[PDB]
């Protein structure tokens, strides 16, 4: 009850799992079961990537980087030191973002709301599992996952770029990076326009939804309205992350090879060629 | 439609040419049968 | 993970496929 | 069985709304309007009417002239070939005058006098839409928002296509307009100026852009579990808090510990925007210009690893 | 490239970036909390001192002549809720002592709004029955929704439609104006409201379906559809009687029935 | 059977139908045109 | 056979087909001309 | 034949008529500039 | 025939035949400059 | 004739007409400078 | 002792119990089959 | 001892259990099958 | 010493306290299964 | 046994059953086709 | 003539032209210093 | 001094101290772990 309208919010009920066992509240944060599921795991996982750290090169965090076991070591559990802290850091995240989706589920339930949230944050944790999970099992073997460091991880995204010559040649790629700018251009749009509105020029009065559809409409001659561009920055966001999702998924486990070699198929269409 | 006898009218109209149609598919599947067989 | 260790999958992968 | 605010169920049809009246000296309206049903699903189903000021017809007819010299530019390097055309369009390129050339303003029009006259117009049709959207907003008494979100885009673009070209002296820095050549132009930059990765400005638009995602996913999916609150209605919320206001804010305090206002989340959203192509106009302004390297200031700087710290032969392997 | 000792233009550029963001960071903060603050204790309710960091209150302009809204100024929800703490800590919940839909406890609460209708620009009420709106009509493809049956969260049909509610400004339906079978008419939000019988795939699927044609309302059960709060005039809706109806409707996914508020198990 | 028009509405269905042999027969096309053996335009 | 149109609308049915047919002689001749058998222009 | 015009917008008929013919004009024209046979600017 | 202005708007007619006419016009002119045969600005 | 006026704006016409004037002003200026033969800048 | 069940509830502590037995379980087994002395699986 | 089900429901109860039961023997089956010692498909 | 209950409730304070005995038990078990010195599994 | 009509509508069940029956279909000749053995298309 | 202010505000037509008089005159400039023949601040 | 209390809540302060408390010494301990002169679990 910190918030002066907090307190009558605070009521006891809709948790998925739990009931009343961890209906409670830590100071700004509600609990629940998952919340107590999330802070085990969360704090198993930050507590293992020092306990590696300290078994590494370095303690440097730009540096410190949880490698995943060798690809000769297969789909095996490693040695702790050879792999196999990245695998239990890895279960440890899994289940981490998982209570963090069911908890978010349980707190909406809370405050009489839909599932949206759950949902959106769903698909991000999806695509980390696809990343570290999924693509490493139908590959074969866990050296394919990104390590757990801050700059390595950037280290394996060139490099597993660059093993399929140019990835900007990814067909799935390019619509996820479609949808990653047309998500940022939408997002400064919305922003603008809302606090335009409520922070007018020359002395004028607060405005009303119908200037900022004159707006946009004087502008590019549409308007997509209030609930419309919600639904649309969601759309453009969850689209953004699944087909990353999806453009990391295939490649290395269906398509093999140059991704420039692709488009060959285009210059083969018998319309123009 | 909504009676037995526009949906029995609308039934022998698909029929026939569902009929035509197979038989045209059945004369052309023919021919390229006696120009390219595909079961060796 | 699989029922495998991590040295014996290293041991089949040098062994019984690179060294043969 | 439950309504998840996705899909518009009934939508109201009425006379096409033509506007607020504008509070300056504008022109009047060009009042062609439609209505399409299915974007009625999502938003609104009107569209127009339209604006038409000198800002709009020196945008559309400057831009209109560029894009016509890239696509004549097209045909001519497809051998007027249509069917030429359609196969390697997305090979097909104008691209900058070549390292001879310097930066000089006058090269052969087939040698990159085309590219520059190309590059000219279509800096004036972004500079006037800007000025569009400055005098839209100053016409209805609204906020400079957006025409200063706008305005970091365009440092972008400039940074880009003629300041950093300008910088060093050599058009050919220049990013060619082609579908797969700037994606070339994008690699190949990348590659001779070490590894981008390492830029710690291009890392910094990196975490905007990925941060813009997350606050749209997260502010969307707020704004249309709050629907039965009304919470799409934020103008009403921010001057009047209503019950929509107040789960927003709790929600995210009690998943996260804090939360923002229906105002301040815009103002989140808003800068990180706007930082995302603020910062990659730094990063890509001072490569090459200051930095030739990224790599090896990332290794004067101890944030540059090496295969001991981590080694990815093994996923290059895997991924062969 | 250096400007002294190993200090380079693009590291002053970062080092000039990062403090910028911290400043910035601490604006937003600043931003974020015009609404709500000062924090209060959980039991007491004694009220926080306030930020260091904080500026001037922040007052809007508001249209049509209503003044300056001032969100600093926001009176503080009153400490004594209809309800008492499971056991006695500062994070146990409060279960609610009567009914938290008609008390306004948890999902059910509502905000104290303004007691007067939203406008358009031009000063009319933004929220009518449609056939006080200025020519607007139902979409002819779209379903009429008038005269249909209305089902409940206990599937119990409460009554049927009698009237739709439109926004003149968004150009929305936003209530549903419901008839039950004791004649009372109130107000139920669109946004709780499944329609039936319309869906986009029926329709692209090449069949002859007669589908029941009707809303359904699973918030509430046909019962509360008869406390569910009334207009003070007729054709006109208050932000207040908004937030009131749509706290109602709300509340119900938690209250409706007591199972809604237990664990799946 | 005339009774399955009872249930699908002909217009639908034979608009279905149509777009559905239209895409199939376009690709079985293209997909003889793709072989040596079935292609009857490049050589004589 | 005539009752068809009793349950397709003309005056979309002709402009469909139309548009369709159009598009198909364009792909058509397009194939054709990709073909060194079959271009009537390239060559006297 | 002159039933095709108290039902069909002659408006709409034409301007897409024309928007076709225009299309199919530039697209023949670029054919024949793209064949050295026909070409008739490159050479005398 | 006159009456072709009964059907189409004058204003909008006059638009887009001047935006097309200046379209094809400069098409054309830079389609010649292409050309070594007819570039009139290269060489005396 | 004068009657142009009676459905043009003038005001609107003035502005669409210069803009066009001026973009092709630039184009030509642009082209002059890109060859040697014409351009006044590079050379005595 | 007993007077823990007036504080916490046997049907929500039984559930959660079992997971975390469940998890642990499974962790422990994992370990096991990661060493070569336990490997009751890969080896005879 | 039926005081259990009085306290959890029997649907959910079953459908917790056969989605436990199911997970952990396909783990165990999938785990079976990575060993060339118990996999049963791939030799003879 | 007692005292100590009249500003900490037992359920939050016993949950939080079982949580970090968890997650430092596990911690200190895995760093010691890490190290060849204190690893009980790998070897005889 | 037709009870089971009682609990399925045929409507959307046939449609259901005829797209997943489309899919298997063209799943397994397109399997066929990747097969050297089965494929019939390629050689004679 | 003085009639053209019957037509254009002379506030916004004066912004305009200053500010295009701006953007020329800085063009020029621009253009003038990157010639090596008037550029006047790199050689004495 | 006591005074202190009259400022600062026990409850709070105390659990900030301890959440210090914790994290500064799980710091100090993994540096030490880090570094081979003080690192107890390596070697005997
Ligand atoms: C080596 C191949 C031969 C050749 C072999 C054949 C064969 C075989 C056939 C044709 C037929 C046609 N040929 Mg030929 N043809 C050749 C070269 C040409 C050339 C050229 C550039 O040299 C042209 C312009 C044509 C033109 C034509 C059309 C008149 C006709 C197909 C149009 C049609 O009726 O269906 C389109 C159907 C419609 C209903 C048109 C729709 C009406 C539209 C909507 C209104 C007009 C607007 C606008 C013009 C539409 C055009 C836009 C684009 C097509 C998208 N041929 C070469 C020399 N040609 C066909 C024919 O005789 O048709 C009766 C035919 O069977
Ligand atoms: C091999 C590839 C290199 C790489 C090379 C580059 C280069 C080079 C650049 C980036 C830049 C960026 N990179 Mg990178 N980048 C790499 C890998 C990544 C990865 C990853 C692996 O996950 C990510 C997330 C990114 C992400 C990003 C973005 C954060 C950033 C550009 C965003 C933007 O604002 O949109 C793009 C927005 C604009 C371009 C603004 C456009 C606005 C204007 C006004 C629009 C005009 C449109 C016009 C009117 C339309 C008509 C035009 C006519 C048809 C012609 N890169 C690797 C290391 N990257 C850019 C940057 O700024 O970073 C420092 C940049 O220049
Ligand atoms: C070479 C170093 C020496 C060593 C030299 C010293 C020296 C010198 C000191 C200690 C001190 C401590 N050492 Mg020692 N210590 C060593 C190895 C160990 C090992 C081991 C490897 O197993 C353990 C478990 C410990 C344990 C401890 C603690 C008992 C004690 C810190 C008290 C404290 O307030 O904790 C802080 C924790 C809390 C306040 C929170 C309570 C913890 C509970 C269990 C919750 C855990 C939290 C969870 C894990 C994560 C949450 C983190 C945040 C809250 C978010 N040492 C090695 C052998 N050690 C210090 C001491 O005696 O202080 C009195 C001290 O001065
Ligand atoms: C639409 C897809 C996009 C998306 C969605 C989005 N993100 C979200 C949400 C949504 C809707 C939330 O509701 C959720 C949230 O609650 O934010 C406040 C969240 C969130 N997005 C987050 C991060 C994030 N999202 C990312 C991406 C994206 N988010 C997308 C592009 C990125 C990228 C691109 O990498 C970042 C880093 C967090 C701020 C938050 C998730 C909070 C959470 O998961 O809580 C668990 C508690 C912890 C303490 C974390 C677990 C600790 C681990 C066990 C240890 C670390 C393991 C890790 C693998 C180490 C590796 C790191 C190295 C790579 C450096
Ligand atoms: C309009 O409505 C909206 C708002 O306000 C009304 C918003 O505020 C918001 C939120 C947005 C903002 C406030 C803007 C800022 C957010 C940004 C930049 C994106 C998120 C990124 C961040 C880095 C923020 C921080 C993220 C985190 C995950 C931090 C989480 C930290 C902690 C400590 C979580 C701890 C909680 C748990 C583990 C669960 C509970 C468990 C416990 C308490 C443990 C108990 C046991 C012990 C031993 C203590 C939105 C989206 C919105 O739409
Ligand atoms: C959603 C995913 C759920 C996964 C199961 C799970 O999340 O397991 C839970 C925690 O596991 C954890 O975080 C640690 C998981 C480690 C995985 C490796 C088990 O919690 P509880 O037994 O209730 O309480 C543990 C007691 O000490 C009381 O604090
Ligand atoms: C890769 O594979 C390739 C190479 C592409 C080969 C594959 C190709 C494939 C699979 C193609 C398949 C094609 C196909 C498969 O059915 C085509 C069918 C075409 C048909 C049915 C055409 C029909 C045309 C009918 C027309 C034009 C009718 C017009 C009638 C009109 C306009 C009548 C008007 C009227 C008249 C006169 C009198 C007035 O008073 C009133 C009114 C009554 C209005
Ligand atoms: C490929 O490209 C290259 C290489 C360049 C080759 C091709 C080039 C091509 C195709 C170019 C084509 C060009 C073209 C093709 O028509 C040009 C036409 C130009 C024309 C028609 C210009 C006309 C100008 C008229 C002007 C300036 C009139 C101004 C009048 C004014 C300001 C009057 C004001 C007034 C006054 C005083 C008094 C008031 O009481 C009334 C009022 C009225 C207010
Ligand atoms: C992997 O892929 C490769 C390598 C290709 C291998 C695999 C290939 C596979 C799996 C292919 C599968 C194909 C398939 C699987 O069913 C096809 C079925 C086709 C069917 C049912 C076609 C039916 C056609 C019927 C037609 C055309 C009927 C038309 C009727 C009409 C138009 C009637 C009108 C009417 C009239 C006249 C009079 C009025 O008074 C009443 C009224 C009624 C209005
Ligand atoms: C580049 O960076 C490097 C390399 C580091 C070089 C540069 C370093 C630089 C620039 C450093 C600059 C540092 C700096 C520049 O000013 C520091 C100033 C420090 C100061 C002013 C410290 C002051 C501390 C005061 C303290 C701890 C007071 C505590 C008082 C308490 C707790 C009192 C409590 C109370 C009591 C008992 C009784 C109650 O009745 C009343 C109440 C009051 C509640
Ligand atoms: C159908 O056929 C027709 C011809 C009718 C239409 C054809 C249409 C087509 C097919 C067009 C296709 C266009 C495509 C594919 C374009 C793609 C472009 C891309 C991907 C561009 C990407 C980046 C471009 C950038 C960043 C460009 C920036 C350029 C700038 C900022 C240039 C500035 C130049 C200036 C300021 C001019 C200076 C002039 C000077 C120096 C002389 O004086 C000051
Ligand atoms: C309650 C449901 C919680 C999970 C919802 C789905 C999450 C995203 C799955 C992609
Ligand atoms: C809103 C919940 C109450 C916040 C009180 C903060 C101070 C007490 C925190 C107690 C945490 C559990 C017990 C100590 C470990
Ligand atoms: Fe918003």
């Amino acid at each position: 009850a910190l918030l002066s309208f907090e307190r009558k919010y605070r009521v006891r009920g809709g948790t998925l799992i739990g009931g009343d066992l961890f209906d409670f509240w830590v100071g700004p944060f509600y609990v629940g079961f998952f919340g107590v599921t999330t802070a085990i795991s969360a704090l198993l996982g930050t507590a293992l990537i020092f306990a590696a750290a300290a078994q590494g090169p370095t303690l440097n965090p730009w540096l410190i980087s949880i490698n995943p076991p060798s690809i000769e070591a297969g789909l095996a559990f490693a040695p702790l030191s050879e792999g196999g802290y990245w695998q239990v850091i890895t279960a440890c995240a899994v289940v981490a973002f998982s209570s963090w989706v069911l908890r978010q589920a349980e707190i909406s339930r809370k405050l009489g709301m839909s599932y949206h949230v759950p949902i959106a944050f769903g698909v991000a944790v999806f695509a980390y599992v696809t990343l570290n999970v999924i693509r490493p099992l139908w590959m074969g073997a866990w050296g394919n996952g990104f390590p757990y460091g801050i700059w390595t991880h950037l280290d394996w995204v060139s490099n597993v770029g660059y093993a399929f010559g140019n990835f900007h040649y990814n067909p799935v790629h390019m619509l996820a990076i479609t949808f990653f700018f047309t998500n940022c251009l939408a997002l400064a749009l919305h922003g603008g326009l809302v606090l335009s509105a409520v922070n007018p020029t020359g002395g004028t009065d607060v405005k009303t939804p119908e200037y900022e559809d004159t707006y946009f409409r004087d502008f590019i001659g549409y308007s997509v309205g209030t609930l419309g561009i919600h639904r649309v920055g969601l759309f453009l966001a969850l689209n953004a992350g699944f087909w990353s999702a999806i453009c990391i998924v295939i490649s290395g486990t269906l398509y093999v090879g140059s991704w420039i070699e692709f488009w060959d198929f285009w210059k083969k269409i018998p319309i123009w060629s | 439609y909504l009676t037995p006898e526009e949906a029995q009218e609308i039934h022998k109209g698909f029929m026939g040419t569902f009929v035509l149609y197979v038989a045209i598919a059945l004369v052309a599947h023919a021919l390229m049968w006696a120009y390219k067989p595909w079961f060796g | 993970c699989s029922g495998n260790t991590a040295s014996g999958n290293i041991a089949a992968e040098q062994a019984a496929q690179e060294a043969a | 069985a439950t309504y998840q605010n996705i899909f518009t169920q009934v939508q109201v049809t009425g006379p096409p709304e033509m506007g607020v009246p504008h509070l300056d000296g504008s022109e009047g309206r060009v009042e062609l309007t439609g209505h399409n049903y299915w974007l009625g699903k999502i938003g609104q189903a009107q569209i127009g009417p339209i604006y038409l000021g000198l800002l709009g017809t020196i945008s559309l007819t400057f831009g209109a002239a560029a894009i016509m010299i890239i696509g004549l530019n097209f045909w001519a390097q497809a051998g007027w070939s249509p069917q030429t055309f359609m196969r390697e369009f997305f090979w097909l390129s104008l691209d900058p005058p070549g390292p001879e050339y310097g930066f000089s303003p006058f090269v052969p029009l087939n040698e990159g006098g085309w590219f520059i006259m190309a590059g000219a117009f279509l800096t004036i049709a972004v500079l006037t839409w800007w000025a569009r959207t400055y005098t839209r907003a100053k016409a209805l008494g609204m906020g400079m928002h957006i025409p200063w979100a706008f305005a970091s885009a365009i440092w972008l673009f400039l940074v880009l296509g003629f300041i950093r070209p300008m910088l060093l002296g050599d058009w050919s820095e220049a990013v060619p307009y082609g579908i797969f050549s700037h994606l070339d132009w994008t690699n190949n930059f990348s590659l001779r100026y070490g590894n981008l990765f390492y830029n710690p400005f291009h890392a910094l638009s990196i975490v905007f852009l990925y941060g813009s995602a997350v606050l749209f996913a997260m502010h969307g999916a707020t704004i249309l579990a709050l629907g039965r609150y009304g919470g799409e209605r934020e103008i009403e919320q921010i001057t009047d808090r209503g019950t929509a206001a107040e789960r927003g804010a709790l929600f995210w305090r009690w998943v996260m510990g804090f939360n923002a206002t229906f105002e301040s989340i815009h103002r989140w959203a808003w800068w990180f925007a706007v930082l995302t192509t603020l910062t990659g106009g730094i990063g890509i302004l001072i490569t090459g210009t200051v930095v030739d390297n990224w790599y090896l200031w990332a290794q004067e700087h101890y944030y540059a690893p090496e295969t001991f710290n981590y080694d990815p032969s093994g996923a290059i392997a895997g991924s062969t | 490239a250096y400007i002294v000792g190993t200090f380079d233009v693009a590291e002053l550029a970062f080092l000039l970036f990062f403090g910028f963001f911290i400043a910035l960071v601490f604006y937003l903060n600043r931003e974020s909390r015009r609404e709500g603050y000062p924090l209060e204790d959980e039991q007491t309710g004694k009220i926080h001192p306030g930020s260091l960091f904080d500026g001037d209150k922040k007052a809007f302009q508001l249209p049509h002549g209503r003044g300056t809204y001032v969100p600093e100024n926001v009176a503080r929800d009153d400490i004594n809720v209809p309800g008492v703490r499971s056991f006695r800590s500062a994070g146990a919940p409060w279960v609610p002592t009567g009914d938290p839909m008609k008390d306004g406890m948890g999902p059910a609460a509502w905000a104290n709004r303004s007691k007067y209708p939203d406008l358009t620009f031009d000063g009319r009420p933004r929220i009518v029955p449609i056939a006080q709106s200025h020519e607007l009509i139902i979409a002819p493809n779209d379903p009429q929704l008038i005269g249909w049956p209305v089902m409940a969260a206990d599937k119990k049909m409460v009554g049927k439609v009698s009237d739709i509610w439109v926004d003149q400004a968004e150009h929305m339906i936003r209530y549903l104006e419901v008839e039950t079978t004791t004649g009372k008419k109130v107000l139920a939000p669109m946004m709780v409201a499944s329609v039936h019988g319309n869906s986009l795939i029926d329709a692209l699927l090449p069949i002859v379906e007669d589908k029941p044609k009707f809303v359904e309302i699973d918030a509430i059960t046909a019962a509360q559809f008869e406390d569910v709060p009334a207009l003070e005039t007729p054709g006109i809706i208050t932000r207040y009687e908004e937030d009131r109806v749509q706290a109602y409707f709300g509340g119900g996914y938690m209250y409706a029935m007591p199972e809604r508020a237990e664990p799946w198990l | 059977m005339w009774r399955i028009w009872f249930y699908f509405d002909i217009r639908r269905a034979l608009v279905a139908l149509h777009v559905g042999l239209a895409v199939l027969a376009f690709t079985i096309h293209f997909i003889l045109l793709s072989t040596d053996r079935y292609n009857w335009l490049e050589r004589a």
